[PDB]
């Protein structure tokens, strides 16, 4: 019996989910980071930048979806947490005693991530009174969150969606104003492609953006709408709805960019540019992997950022309900991020996926160009070709370190004092390094 | 005849006789319960608002789950009402 | 310390104290045909057909982009590149420096 | 039976096969570090595999028998 | 014919006196040929059968959502028929069932987005106007139920298209009664449109009308209830015509105002609540000695809500509202309310929450010694909750001397059963405690005086309340007196009245939990046997009581008593596990352990009579084997199990089946010996053997679970899996289970690979058995099979290669 | 060591007097295995791509002389799930004047130690922290703790750090519930957990 005791000594630094809001209830703004399995959270500074680092938790378990909402007229963001085990969390933040306070949990599904098991993807509603809860399988489950007049959540029944062999690409909510909420997703069928011996359906299969509907009243869970699109889809921006703008999704796909409301509303497509002499195989398209809804009481602008650091100012153009133009713009070029969050008085969290993470100072707003805006409404067979181009836009304020991802460590004495220093060879592509690691007091 | 509902589970908490007090529900025993039990809110209505959950008589007491079928994760299931048919 | 491409492993010199790192990526074009890539596209810009009255060239041979910071022409499936360098680890600077064939990588 | 997965006394290899194709990749979606693995091994982002992931779903083992 | 479609719908009376399968199929019958079928004889029967009074619960669960299942459908074949509907469930929502209430909610809710609205508003039009408070009564709750089907702004303009119509106070104030049964109806999710339905509702508030008066403000308060707690600034025009009406108006409407305000401000800022509050106060003061009952709620509540707001200055309260508040609202007429009993309760103590204790206490300290029974009840309830609220940290010298005065004073007159005393005395020591130095020997002095008389049912109170002040006797360093009524209790064990019985025993086990065991006044070895006649009675508080009073002796002074007194005590307390009560149970096993740590293993033996249940012993067994350790009692049933006969063998393969349940894992050292035990046991001889060993191999491999053993289980295992061939259904479902405890301990992956053998094989016998065992084990924990699936090489035509596990870097 | 994509690791002995490859011992258990570090003549270290530490040894019945794949084996004695991937394992000492420490870096950017004990008294202790922390303190996002480490494996002869250096953390009344449980005072517990990092990594107090 040789037993052993784990122990750690440098919590690991890899962002994977960033979402933001108001935790400490106050007018001041936290960014929930999270890691494989801990939970942290920041907060930047508003005078010199350095990210003063608050709480961090363990959770010993997998984080896989991590979606913030404020109930009606609340003032304190809650975060809800999916988990490995089919079990959904709620917590809470508490400045004075300093940790997170669970609020409640719903027993739904076994362990482990299963096919038909949800908590692979969880839709919010952007009223914070629906969410809902979404497997790659025929599970899905929409919950209600009432809040009594004891300043609780009071949560409701699972609601039932069963429906044999559909996959999902991706779901998120549609800001509807003030109905029977409604819920997007990009399904795909297959039990067309489960007969056939040739396997031609294989092919000639597509996506239909399918629509979801909660009955408040009835307690029931029907479908609204179910329309086929062309091609394969990636993730799915909400359009910001209600009062302020139209209600829709803008679908990003291979080269092109897509809105498409619901009813009688004509698809603009606009494809997405290439830089200026590329130096690369024409056969690769180019996708997104991020999205950034900045939304002001005035109006609102996207940043999206394409594979090779390209981050895209889309100004959307629309009528009433109706939509006009997607007019596109890039912003400038950043090292990519895999997710990223934009703060009140101008402050940009590029949070990279490998290597260092960033925090950027927007200097200066609007859109003060030379180079030329794109469109829509422009005839073109061609596409957009555009400058790369150097900082112009944005200032580094600081660099946040990190490690990841540790390729290759060794332990060894290479000066001439006592303590052995750790060389590790990691790093990512062209900005990969090479790190010399002590173990003293912050000189 | 008897034969579980399996259906899914809300917030519905089950009751039990005081005469059939001390089981669990599935495998019948008796050995550390630390376990809350849900139950469906269908079979929850009615002339079934307090109910032992097995033999069908006026409810005094919740039930729990046996940490026996916790660690054996039957728990997760459907609603775990026999059923006469 | 500054490298290159992806470090894949990398062993201690006994004698003299020193490191040897080999470095390896999937998806790469090296220098050699980075640069004469560069030069047969310039050439053919110069074949588009038209006053060839003014040239591109004299901006478009100057800067290099830092592959640090403006990302990386990644291309191919079967695409490879190798680079092996020794290092010292009191002060910065780098020894020797040996590059590879393009279809033919070092692990 | 009605739980998706069940075999019974007909089965046979192909369904069998495809249906352990077809957990593996949800178990590869599943993990959080994997794609970090298969981003770093061969190179790309992780929307890219991600993508391949969901795009080699339906495909793979091609057409049954007959 | 569609008398023939009523002929066929005899399957209604298949779907409600049904099977499953009926009832599912039948339903699947139906409701697949709704459109198909038709409007007229649907409603034709359902209709009467519905109408029929001695319907059940779960039978109209049935016919109402059999109503829903085929209304899946049908859209427009209901617009002549809503009217007739509609008039038939006149009632059912106003009745007197909650059950009743919910299920009209249900079924007008599913009518209401099955049909059109502008139908639902012309076909109930007519009901606006009638003459008939009843009908305007069912009608407005009936658009709220369709209001909470279709929504808030799909109506606004009908609300706004009624409320400033001038042609009927009947219709205007059904307009109201509407937004009013929405808000109760509703409840919740009224907040955003909130601002909007103050601008619908707002100018009914300066119209010639008491009746609109009194519905509007009403109204008023019946939102503002939910929208309760904010603060929220969509109440900005309610304030001045009620403002206005306070000192312009006197009456009904008041109450109708003053519930408004009250309901207004839970939630108004500090400054506003400020400055309001002082502005309502005047004319409250004016309006406190107003007699009404209605009166004193309206005017009580309104104190406990403006007293809610915590922006309200306690010198404000203490030195202006509560001087008339307790000079005015205190009768002992205020006896037989038990609305204004407790509603003058709980608003007096929301008050002490705030202001304190000491003040609210001194002011009725004087009134406590009074002739009147439900008014000393009234203020023993106050002083009780506001002692166990605040405590004695703020009560005080030249205060408390009254009040032990008053509290003993009081307590020496008392007959009948009240709680509030025992409770309440015992509340107050529990704030007391130490601090009361110089009063003891008065306090349990008159305990005695309460202890020597009055048909026990004082003794019984008296009793209880040793027994809940028996901490303070421990921290009090007084010790004579509690040995002197302890030797008087001692005296007091023999009584046919067994409810009183068990407070004198668990006033003597609250005194033995607390009394030095060292230089006990009673002798113990003269108390324990004339404690044993006990625990042969019938009652559950005795019962429990006395066992418990046994668990707590042997957990204390186990220095004393003789082992022939604890044996007797062992074998006296065998047969009480057979109870029925849990409590019994759980105390029988708790203090059956102690013992057992008195005695031990060694003495007690196992063959105790060929007879029956014995499953107390089996129990006994399992507790003597855990509360020392089995290193005695498992070669003991070895010894026990190494005889060749019939009979015993089972019945030992039980108690290692209760055994290995009750210990699990600190019989982890004690495995080795049971397995050849279990080799002898394993092999094969008999159902019993197979089914219930197999059982011993699942519990065991439970206890087992992450504690360092495997390869014994291992070979268990390969003595357990060729079993697996047996036809008898109990014993393969065991052979299953006891799969399903193999798969957990020893891991995912040997499991399949003594699975995957004859997977293929060509004979369906044995398919059915692998298959099987296949599936059990999938649905366990199929995320874990992802690593330990065997890779299979290509074929020809498709893929079999995950690549995805052959990268290299 | 011979570390085989799909098996474990396989041990080779070679004969100098006849240039012979000889496979002598292997497994029964397939692990995805990337990398290794040796600490003695008969215990391999290894790793896996999932997150599978682990730990065999050679039983000294195996012959060294020798000519599924062997019916002689090697035993486990470790299996402890991380959840990330490890990637280089070297036994060394971090700290000068200090003792031996298998250090475990990750993918995720991390880094881990390793520790051996001193006695059944102290292992023991802290077992039954384990056995009360873990029911009497849940996990945050309700996984069920020993069914995560127990993920693929039977977890096999680990202590959990992390878990038990909660009572840095966990409520005062729960300190008095824990620490009275076992009765022991709250500074020789948090004293008892100084020990460890104080002794192997670390931690920079001075007495
Ligand atoms: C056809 C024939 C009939 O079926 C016939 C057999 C049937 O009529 C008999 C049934 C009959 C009367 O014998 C039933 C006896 C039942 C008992 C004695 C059970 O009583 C209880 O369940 C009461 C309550 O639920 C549990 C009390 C308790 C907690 O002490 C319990 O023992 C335990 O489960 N423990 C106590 C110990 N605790 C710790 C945690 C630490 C470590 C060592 C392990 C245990 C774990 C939980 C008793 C079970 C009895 C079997
Ligand atoms: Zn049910
Ligand atoms: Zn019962
Ligand atoms: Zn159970």
């Amino acid at each position: 019996d040789m037993f052993l005791y784990n122990l750690t000594l440098q919590r690991a630094t890899g962002i994977s989910f960033a979402i933001h809001g108001n935790f400490s209830g106050t007018k001041q703004q936290e960014i929930v980071v999270s890691r494989g399995k801990i939970l942290e959270l920041l907060r930047p500074d508003p005078n010199t930048g350095k990210v003063h680092t608050l709480l961090t938790v363990e959770v010993f378990g997998v984080i896989r979806s991590l979606m913030a909402f404020r109930l009606t007229g609340g003032t304190k963001d809650y975060i809800v947490v999916g988990s490995d085990s089919g079990r959904i969390v709620i917590l809470e933040y508490q400045p004075s005693k300093n940790m997170f306070e669970k609020i409640h949990q719903e027993t739904f599904g076994k362990s482990g991530c299963r096919r038909i098991v949800p908590g692979q993807f969880l839709a919010v509603d952007p009223k914070g009174r629906a969410v809902m809860i979404s497997a790659i399988e025929k599970q899905k489950l929409v919950y209600i969150l009432n809040r009594d007049a004891a300043a609780r959540l009071t949560i409701s029944s699972p609601l039932e969606a069963h429906k044999a062999n559909t996959l999902v690409y991706h779901v998120v909510g549609v800001d509807v104003g003030f109905e029977n909420p409604m819920f997007a997703c990009l399904e795909m069928d297959y039990e067309e492609a489960d007969n056939d011996p040739t396997g031609e359906a294989a092919a000639n299969t597509q996506q239909t953006l399918t629509f979801y509907e909660l009955d408040l009243g009835l307690n029931h869970v029907v479908r609204k709408y179910s329309e086929p699109l062309e091609e394969h889809g990636n993730f799915l921006i909400t359009v910001p709805g209600g009062s302020d703008g139209p209600s829709g999704v803008l679908i990003c796909s291979e080269n092109y960019i897509t809105y498409k409301n619901f009813g009688d509303q004509p698809d603009i497509r606009c494809p997405i540019p290439r830089r200026r002499n590329d130096l690369d195989d024409p056969e690769r398209g180019m996708i997104f992997v991020c999205s950034a809804t900045h939304k002001t009481k005035s109006m609102f602008f996207f940043l999206a950022q394409t594979e090779q650091g390209d981050i895209f100012k889309i100004t959307l153009e629309t009528d009433e309900d109706m939509v006009t133009e997607i007019r596109l713009k890039y912003f400038d070029t950043v090292p990519v991020a895999a997710a990223m969050c934009v703060l009140k008085t101008g402050f940009l969290f590029v949070a990279s996926e490998f290597g260092n993470h960033y925090l950027y100072q927007i200097a200066h707003l609007g859109d003060d160009d030379e180079e030329p805006e794109f469109s829509s409404a422009m005839p073109l067979e061609d596409t957009f070709f555009f400058q790369p181009r150097p900082l112009k836009n944005l200032v580094l304020v600081d660099e946040l370190d990190s490690l990841s991802p540790i390729l290759f460590c060794q332990i060894a004495d290479l000066a001439n004092e006592d303590t052995p220093q750790l060389y590790v060879a990691c790093g990512r592509g062209p900005r990969s390094s090479l790190r010399v690691l002590r173990h003293g007091l912050e000189v | 005849d008897l034969i579980f509902c399996r259906k899914q589970a809300g917030v519905a908490i089950g009751r039990l006789c005081e005469k059939c007090d001390g089981k669990c529900v599935i495998c019948d025993s008796y050995v550390r319960p630390c376990t809350l039990v849900r139950i469906c809110d269908e079979c929850n209505y009615g002339s079934y608002q307090g109910r032992c959950v097995i033999c069908g008589g006026p409810g005094v007491s919740d039930a729990y789950y046996c940490k026996e079928c916790t660690i054996q994760e039957k728990d997760r299931d459907g609603c775990p009402k026999i059923v006469n048919l | 310390f500054p490298l290159q491409y992806t470090p894949r492993k990398f062993v201690i010199h006994p004698e003299s104290n020193n490191l040897i790192i080999i470095e390896t990526d999937h998806n790469a074009y090296t220098e050699a045909t980075k640069a004469q890539r560069k030069q047969q596209m310039a050439e053919e810009m110069v074949e588009a057909a038209g006053e060839l009255a003014a040239e591109m060239a004299a901006a478009f041979l100057n800067e290099n982009l830092p592959e640090s910071i403006f990302g990386a022409p990644k291309a191919g499936n079967g695409q490879w590149a190798s680079v092996i360098r020794v290092m010292n680890p009191i002060q910065g600077n780098t020894l020797d420096l040996v590059q590879l064939e393009q279809n033919e990588a070092a692990f | 039976s009605k739980y998706i997965g069940t075999g019974h006394a007909d089965t046979t290899k192909w369904e069998w096969l495809v249906n352990q194709h077809r957990d593996s990749y949800c178990s590869y979606m599943g993990h959080f570090d994997l794609l970090n693995y298969f981003a770093i091994a061969e190179n790309e982002s992780k929307a890219r595999v991600r993508f391949n992931l969901m795009e080699k779903m339906l495909q793979p083992c091609g057409p049954p028998a007959d | 014919e569609e008398q023939k479609e009523r002929k066929i719908m005899k399957l209604l009376l298949k779907i409600k006196n049904g099977t499953p399968p009926m009832r599912k199929a039948a339903l699947r019958q139906i409701t697949d040929k709704a459109r198909e079928f038709g409007a007229g004889p649907l409603f034709n029967q359902i209709l009467p059968l519905l109408m029929s009074p001695t319907l059940e619960d779960q039978e109209r669960h049935l016919l109402v959502k059999v109503i829903d299942r085929i209304l899946y459908k049908l859209d427009d074949l209901v617009r002549p028929y809503v009217h007739k509907i509609l008039v038939v469930i006149e009632p059912l929502l106003i009745d007197e069932d909650y059950y009743a209430r919910v299920e009209g909610r249900e079924i007008i809710s599913n009518l209401a987005k099955a049909a059109g609205l502008a139908t639902m508003i012309s076909t109930m039009r007519p009901d606006i106007d009638n003459m008939d408070e009843y009908v305007r009564n069912t009608t407005a709750r009936a658009f709220a139920v369709v209001a909470s089907a279709l929504g808030i702004p799909s109506l606004l303009p009908f609300l706004k298209a009624v409320c400033k119509s001038k042609k009927s106070w009947q219709a205007r104030h059904t307009g109201i009664k509407i937004v009013q049964q929405i808000a109760i109806l509703m409840g919740c999710a009224i907040l955003p449109h909130l601002r909007s339905l103050v601008e619908i509702i707002e100018h009914g508030l300066v119209d010639e009308q008491q009746k609109v008066r009194t519905i509007s403000a009403l109204a008023i308060a019946a939102l503002a209830e939910a929208a309760t707690p904010y603060g929220i600034e969509s109440f900005d025009s309610v304030l001045k015509p009620l403002w206005k009406g306070i000192r312009q108006h006197r009456g009904k409407g008041l109450a109708a105002f003053l519930k408004a305000i009250g309901y207004l401000i839970p939630l108004m800022d500090a400054e506003y609540a400020n400055y309001y509050t002082r502005e309502v106060m005047l004319i409250l003061i004016r309006e406190f000695q107003s007699p009404d009952e209605e009166m004193k709620k309206i005017v009580l509540k309104v104190v406990k809500q403006c007293c809610g707001t915590d922006g309200v200055e306690a010198n404000y309260i203490k030195t202006e509202i509560l001087p008339p508040f307790f000079k005015h609202f205190w009768q002992h007429r205020m006896a037989l309310d038990r609305r204004n009993y407790r509603q003058l309760v709980d608003t007096t103590v929301e008050l002490a929450n705030k202001v304190g204790a000491a003040e609210i206490i001194s002011r009725i300290v004087d009134d406590l010694k009074d002739e009147a029974e439900q008014y000393r009840k009234m203020v023993m309830e106050t002083i009780e909750k506001i002692m166990g609220n605040l405590g004695a940290a703020d009560i005080d010298h030249k205060l408390e001397e009254q009040l032990i005065d008053g509290i003993l004073y009081a307590f020496q007159e008392q007959t009948t059963e009240d709680s509030v005393m025992l409770n309440g005395f015992g509340t107050v020591v529990n704030a007391l405690g130490k601090r009361v130095k110089p009063y003891l020997p008065q306090i349990c002095g008159t305990v005695l005086w309460r202890l020597n008389n009055k048909s026990a049912k004082v003794r019984q109170q008296a009793a209880d309340l040793i027994s809940r002040t028996a901490v303070v006797m421990k921290t009090c360093q007084e010790e004579k007196l509690m040995g002197h009524l302890g030797v008087v209790l001692y005296e007091y064990l023999g009584e046919e009245y067994p409810e009183v019985l068990g407070s004198i025993l668990g006033a003597l086990k609250a005194i033995v939990n607390v009394i030095g065991m060292h230089k006990m006044t009673p002798p113990i070895k003269d108390l324990l046997p004339r404690l044993t006649p006990i625990l042969k009675n019938r009652h559950e508080k005795v019962q429990e009581n006395c066992i418990d009073l046994v668990g707590r002796i042997a957990d204390r002074g186990a220095e004393y008593v003789s082992a022939r007194e604890w044996m007797r005590i062992c074998f006296e307390l065998l047969e009480l596990l057979k109870a029925h009560k849990k409590a019994i149970r759980r105390a029988t096993v708790n203090t059956f352990g102690y013992i057992a740590k008195a005695i031990g293993p060694h003495d007690v033996l196992a063959t105790l009579l060929e007879r029956q249940n014995r499953v107390c012993t089996t129990v006994a067994i399992a507790i003597v084997a855990e509360t020392c350790s089995p290193f005695t009692v498992l070669p003991a049933l070895m010894n026990e199990y190494r005889v060749p006969e019939l009979n015993v063998q089972n019945g030992v393969l039980k108690s290692l089946s209760f055994l290995f349940e009750y210990i699990g894992e600190m019989g982890k050292d004690y495995i080795y010996a049971v397995t050849p035990l279990l080799e002898d046991a394993l092999m094969d001889r008999d159902l019993v053997h197979r089914q219930t060993a197999s059982a011993v191999v699942q519990h065991m491999s439970l206890g087992v679970y992450g504690f360092g053993c495997e390869d014994s289980l291992n070979h268990l295992l390969n003595y357990v899996w060729p079993n697996v061939f047996e036809t008898s259904p109990h014993v393969i479902q065991a052979v299953m289970g006891a799969l399903e405890g193999l798969r957990v301990a020893i891991g995912p992956c040997r499991m399949l690979q003594y699975c995957l053998q004859g997977l293929f094989h060509p004979a369906r016998k044995v398919r059915d058995v692998y298959w099987k065992i296949y599936n059990s084990i999938y649905i366990g924990s199929q995320d874990a099979l992802i690593a330990h699936y065997p890779r299979i090489y290509n074929d020809d035509k498709n893929t079999y290669i995950r690549y995805e596990l052959d990268y290299i870097l | 060591i011979v570390s085989d994509v799909q098996e474990s690791f396989i041990w080779v002995r070679y004969k100098r007097n006849e240039n012979q490859l000889i496979i002598f011992a292997d497994d029964t258990y397939p692990r995805w295995v990337t990398t290794a570090s040796l600490l003695d003549y008969d215990t391999v270290a290894g790793a896996d791509k999932f997150g599978n530490i682990c730990v065999v040894r050679l039983p000294p019945n195996t012959n060294d002389e020798v000519d599924n794949g062997a019916s002689q084996k090697a035993e486990v004695i470790m299996n402890y799930h991380v959840g990330e991937t490890v990637l280089s394992l070297q036994k060394t000492t971090l700290i000068p004047g200090g003792s031996e420490s298998l250090v475990y870096t990750t993918l995720s950017g991390g880094i881990g130690i390793l520790v051996p004990f001193t006695s059944h008294e102290d292992h023991d202790f802290f077992q039954h922290v384990e056995m009360h922390l873990r029911s009497e303190h849940p996990p945050l996002c309700g996984r069920d703790h020993l069914s995560f480490r127990s993920y693929y494996f039977p977890v096999k002869n680990v202590i959990d750090g992390d878990l038990c250096e909660q009572f840095n953390s966990m409520e005062p009344n729960k300190q008095k519930n824990v620490s009275e449980e076992l009765d022991r005072t709250p500074p020789e517990v948090s004293k008892k957990l100084e020990d460890i990092r104080t002794r192997y990594a670390f931690d920079y107090k001075d007495d």
